């Protein structure tokens, strides 16, 4: 059914929902303590999302860090989020629930499965065709 | 020499995002003082607790030290030039995601509207000229603001 | 006449829900469909279809 | 093609499935070329011909 067979799941999907919330803050420390997780890091650090008051992070940063530098997978949010179109439209005022990645940037939008995979659009079909099993594989081992 | 991309002070016009809003994110929507610009910008609401009607000091820089290279990072927290502003109460690291404008109609492209995004915080800038000058670019845009509830 | 001609009027059933916009027609002259109980690893969708112009989509 | 194209499908739906996404692979150039509404688009026609 010309599909990606791979399909990350339960407790990885709950969280992965739950990081993509605008709520999401990190701290610098904690951040270092995320990089070592990583299964391949650049060895560069990267800029804080936020230096006033204090310096931040956002998940959506950190998350975009997972992601392979050089390719996007657009908009099928595919949440019930934000009015059967028609809605979002009013206006565009199009962020947050519906997603969007550019340049391994994910600039807004609460994650599902028909994005995470097996299901047409998704972002894993790309990687595959793209990166290539082999570096797809490496960066779903680390998102995970 | 510190270059600023923008400069301006501007009003809130409203702090409740369509009522529903977010908890620790909230969406201001505010005017510049010229009134023929207007601004929505999702902010930390905890960490910079704004009013309604407010008058807010807003400034734009793609950069830092005086107007060189410095779109990179391990932004070394061990600078001590005195190049940045920092003397504004908040600032944020983002990229411009979105432009619109109206060329169709020749020359036109008047009303011409800005969308920018530091973190994933959504920001809308609309004006005739004053983005006639930037345009959507990858992160490189410090946005700083003071003058809170002055 | 009146009865016998009656006697087509709706066939044997029904169900339309009129919820859903569909992008192809603007009305919401769409079906929904209550499917996939347990399945495998696809999660649980509501699937909505729209009668005329004939456009399938799902809930996710 | 257009003319041809409704003998095919006579069920008016343009959806299918088919090899490689041109659309992704020209979205991708400007998203490396870096190819912006507010730029030129310089081209040759006869060359895409
Ligand atoms: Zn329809």
């Amino acid at each position: 059914s010309n599909r990606p067979v791979m399909g990350i799941v339960q407790d990885t999907l709950t969280a992965v929902r739950k990081f993509t919330k605008r709520d999401v803050f990190l701290e610098r420390g904690e951040v270092m303590n995320l990089l070592m997780f990583l299964s391949t890091w650049d060895g560069k650090v990267p800029q804080p999302a936020i230096l006033k008051p204090r310096p931040l992070w956002t998940g959506k940063q950190i998350f975009s860090l997972i992601i392979p530098g050089h390719i996007n997978c657009i908009r099928t949010h595919s949440t019930h989020p934000d009015d059967e179109d028609s809605g979002p439209y009013k206006h565009i005022s199009p962020g947050d629930t519906k997603v969007v990645v550019e340049n391994g940037e994910l600039i807004m939008g609460i994650l599902c499965k028909k994005s995470l995979g097996t299901s047409a659009g998704s972002l894993v079909h790309i990687s595959y065709l793209e990166m290539g099993h082999d570096i797809t594989r490496l960066f779903y081992s680390n998102i995970q | 020499m510190a270059g600023i991309l923008f400069e301006d002070i501007f009003d809130v016009k409203d702090i409740d995002p369509e009522g529903k809003k977010f908890d620790r994110v909230s969406r201001l929507h505010c005017e510049s003082e010229s009134f023929k610009m207007d601004l929505i910008l999702d902010v930390n609401i905890q960490i910079y607790p704004v009013d309604l009607g407010d008058k807010f000091r807003l400034v734009i820089a793609s950069t830092l030290y005086e107007d060189g290279t410095l779109d990179d990072g391990e932004y070394n927290p061990t600078d001590d030039r005195p190049s940045r502003a920092d003397q504004f109460e908040y600032v944020m690291y983002g990229k411009v995601y979105r432009i619109e404008g109206d060329e169709t109609s020749t020359e036109a492209a008047t009303r011409l509207s800005a969308y920018v995004s530091y973190g994933g915080l959504l920001m809308r800038l609309q004006g005739d000229a004053n983005n006639l000058h930037g345009f959507e670019v990858d992160s490189r845009v410090y946005l700083l603001m003071k003058k809170l509830a002055f | 006449k009146e009865a016998i001609r009656e006697h087509q009027m709706a066939k044997t059933g029904g169900t339309q829900t009129d919820l859903f916009t569909c992008g192809k027609c603007k009305k919401k002259n769409c079906t929904y469909t209550q499917v996939q109980t347990r399945s495998a690893d696809e999660p649980m969708t509501t699937f909505v279809v729209c009668n005329e112009c004939g456009n399938r989509w799902k809930f996710c | 093609d257009r003319e041809v194209l409704r003998v095919i499908f006579p069920t008016g739906d343009s959806k299918v499935v088919l090899p490689c996404n041109l659309l992704r692979m020209i979205w991708n150039a400007q998203k490396i070329f870096h190819i912006n509404p507010r730029l030129p688009s310089d081209l040759h026609p006869i060359k895409v011909v």
